[PDB]
């Protein structure tokens, strides 16, 4: 089966340079132009690079034009994606996706797809999140304030009480800081006798905070 | 059972010519005349038939093979042609029994800012022999310095892009082509016009 | 540039209903056109191409059509992993997408229950101040919230976040953050986020007064 296995990314200094990766299996790699597009936070989809099966023809997106650099290895059947300069604007998921039938030379359409890679661009340090309480059928949560970078994982006593929660999409905010908020909205009456506990962990710093919210 | 010709002439792609595609139409009742007045052909070019005389036979086989060249190259789609598509893309034989059939399809194959995708192979160490094909995308080496697969000096991508764009002149407009050739073997299908 | 302007920008229906999207191209793109399907968080898949085209594998469902300008993807009797954005794509020159129409679950009409939550005494500490207004498991999506510090505007202050579509109601909850310095808290005493939606007569406000 067609395969296009991505490697490289990450976290990556404004101005820095990132070089991602697709290994392609299950099909004649130079019978078919290669891609990139690129999906950023809570946006639609850009067509950044193309280059041909026989690497002789790249097309670039100007919003990248003279910064990334497409590439090919036919040995390895690996496009690579060398970006330089980086940007915030660049931040993405990447996707390598490879083309169909009869479009050797450009990317028509995108008929298979890489599982992509998250780049992240900025200049924030590693941070462990600030847990406050949202005190209260009644409401209550746990803000998650301040952490860089995602993902924060929350659940409330220990992943026990899963009824009734919604825990939001993070927002970063202008300090290039993370910012959720967990809510339980759970039948009152208990308000007076159930004990709540918000659990929160964030790996890439090794912060585990447990807060009790009570009336 | 009717023929299915508009499979075949109204493909939403068709092949490069380097790639001619070959279609096999067999146990079905078709009519020529039809055929030719079916659309606007500018070309339609029989050689030891014709349409209103293959309403009248059976066939074994009709092979329909099809592909894009551009318009002044219709013509080497001929007996004894020669140039770069009769030469290295698409060769009929000089006893050809069939019909050559081709249309302008500048608005179905072009693009604003150039269609790359269709190609023809530019040389070949010979010519193709009648109905042979040569699909290879192989890097041709022409020195030392080893290509992997890449095009540089010394290392010549043997296809070459047509690019076509609505602006060009008819001439180098892309055409669809197709090719209709009769076959009568001892075998058991038939193909036959309406009155066979 | 050719642009791809897809319409609508969202809708809404049932399993079984047949959809109908479409998608405009600035200058006729002829049959220069796909449809693409995107899960949230996962790769898009493509689904038609050249215009018509049902790419291999893809349920017969779904097909395509238009030629020029105006494109049209349509949906025979819609099926639940049907529930994704749909996108449009030209290749006629370079590669662009259309902004994507989302395809959503229609349930009741439902309003959110509206709550306000005060910032804490810990984080007051901290220098700052986040009042959360929460709306929660409301169906449509669209709801407007605004906040009055004191009966005034807030402006740049707040920021909004939306679950997506639950499995279980179908609904939607939203958050709105205003984060304003302790100085500008200390210095009004009323709070209040103000909602209107669909499922409201009239907009709930919650609101509370500091200390
Ligand atoms: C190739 O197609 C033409 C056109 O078919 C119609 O137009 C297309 C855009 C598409 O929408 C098709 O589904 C349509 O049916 C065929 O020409 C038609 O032929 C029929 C008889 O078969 C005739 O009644 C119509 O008037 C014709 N219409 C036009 C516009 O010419 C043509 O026959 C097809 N070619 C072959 C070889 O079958």
């Amino acid at each position: 089966e067609v395969q296009l296995v991505q490697s490289g990314g990450g976290l990556v200094q404004p101005g820095g340079s990132l070089r991602l990766s697709c290994a392609a299996s299950g099909f004649t790699f130079s019978s078919y132009a290669m891609s990139w597009v690129r999906q950023a936070p809570g946006k639609g989809l850009e067509w950044v690079l193309s280059i041909s099966g026989s690497g002789g023809s790249t097309y670039y997106a100007d919003s990248v034009k003279g910064r990334f650099t497409i590439s090919i290895d036919n040995s390895k059947k690996t496009v690579y994606l060398q970006m330089n300069s980086l940007r915030a604007e660049d931040t993405a998921v990447y996707y390598c996706a490879k083309s169909g039938e009869q479009q050797l030379v450009q990317a028509e359409y995108f008929h298979h797809w890489g599982q992509g890679t998250l780049v992240t661009v900025s200049s924030a340090s590693t941070k462990g999140p600030s847990v406050f309480p949202l005190a209260p059928t009644a409401a209550l949560g746990c803000l998650v304030k301040d952490y860089f970078p995602e993902p924060v994982t929350v659940s409330w006593n220990s992943g026990a009480l899963t009824s009734g929660v919604h825990t939001f999409p993070a927002v970063l905010q202008s300090s290039g800081l993370y910012s959720l908020s967990s809510v339980v909205t759970v039948p009152s009456s208990s308000l007076g006798t159930q004990t709540y506990i918000c659990n929160v962990n964030h790996k890439p710093s090794n912060t585990k905070v447990d807060k009790k919210v009570e009336p | 059972n009717l023929c299915p010709f508009g499979e075949v002439f109204n493909a939403t792609r068709f092949a490069s010519v380097y790639a001619w595609n070959r279609k096999r139409i067999s146990n079905c009742v078709a009519d020529y005349s039809v055929l030719y007045n079916s659309a606007s052909f500018s070309t339609f070019k029989c050689y030891g038939v014709s349409p209103t005389k293959l309403n009248d036979l059976c066939f074994t086989n009709v092979y329909a093979d099809s592909f894009v060249i551009r318009g002044d190259e219709v013509r080497q789609i001929a007996p004894g042609q020669t140039g770069k598509i009769a030469d290295y893309n698409y060769k009929l034989p000089d006893d050809f029994t069939g019909c050559v059939i081709a249309w302008n399809s500048n608005n179905l194959d072009s693009k604003v800012g150039g269609n790359y995708n269709y190609l023809y192979r530019l040389f070949r160490k010979s010519n193709l022999k009648p109905f042979e094909r040569d699909i290879s995308t192989e890097i041709y080496q022409a020195g030392s310095t080893p290509c992997n697969g890449v095009e540089g000096f010394n290392c010549y991508f043997p296809l070459q892009s047509y690019g076509f764009q609505p602006t060009n002149g008819v001439g180098y407009q892309p055409y669809r082509v197709v090719v209709l050739s009769f076959e009568l073997l001892h075998a058991p299908a038939t193909v036959c016009g309406p009155k066979g | 540039d050719i642009q791809m302007t897809q319409s609508p920008s969202t809708l809404s229906a049932s399993v079984g209903d047949r959809v109908t999207i479409t998608c405009r191209a600035s200058q006729s793109i002829g049959r220069w056109l796909a449809w693409y399907q995107q899960k949230p968080g996962k790769a898009p898949k493509l689904l038609i191409y050249d215009a018509s085209s049902l790419e291999s594998g893809v349920p017969s469902r779904f097909s395509g059509s238009g030629f020029g300008t105006e494109f049209t993807l349509t949906i025979s009797s819609l099926q639940p992993d049907d529930f994704a954005t749909y996108y449009c794509q030209q290749c006629d020159s370079l590669l662009t997408f259309g902004g994507g129409t989302k395809l959503e679950i229609k349930r009741t009409v439902a309003a959110p229950s509206v709550f306000i939550f005060p910032p804490s005494d810990e984080q007051l500490k901290s220098g700052t101040a986040s009042v959360v207004c929460l709306l929660n498991n409301f169906y449509p999506r669209e709801a407007k919230v605004q906040w009055k510090v004191d009966n005034a505007l807030q402006s740049g202050n707040s920021q909004e976040s939306v679950t997506e579509q639950d499995s279980k109601d179908s609904t939607y909850s939203l958050s709105s953050t205003l984060t304003l310095s302790k100085a500008d808290y200390e210095k009004h005493k009323v709070y209040a986020c103000e909602v209107t939606h669909q499922g409201l007569s009239s907009p709930v406000t919650k609101s509370f007064n500091r200390g």
